[PDB]
């Protein structure tokens, strides 16, 4: 009784706003942005050294 | 400290950095003059002798 409820809302904000957020909600911004630098801009980065 | 945002965007971006690579040889394009002294104005001597 208590699971399925909490399971839909609370424990669904314990779930959904857990993994990515409850330890990483300041590290979402170190989540995407490293992956725009380091990840995306990645093959950017041989920019310099290739030009 | 502003002035220097740019200048992140000019580590991973870097096109900029590896372009003005070439102005500051541009602002020794007077040095330069030497370095075509010594096929351009060997051009000279021709008309010269």
């Amino acid at each position: 009784c208590t699971h399925i409820q909490n399971l839909q809302q609370l424990l669904f904000a314990s779930s959904t706003t857990a993994q990515p957020i409850l330890t990483p909600w300041p590290l979402m911004k170190e989540l995407d942005e490293m992956g725009k630098i380091n990840s995306k801009l990645s093959t950017a980065v041989e920019e310099v050294t290739l030009e | 400290y502003v002035r220097g945002l740019l200048d992140e965007w000019w580590e991973q971006p870097a096109s900029t950095v590896v372009d003005w690579v070439t102005v500051d040889g541009q602002s020794v394009a007077a040095w330069q003059n030497h370095v075509k002294q010594l096929l351009a104005f060997y051009d000279k001597e021709s008309l010269r002798t």
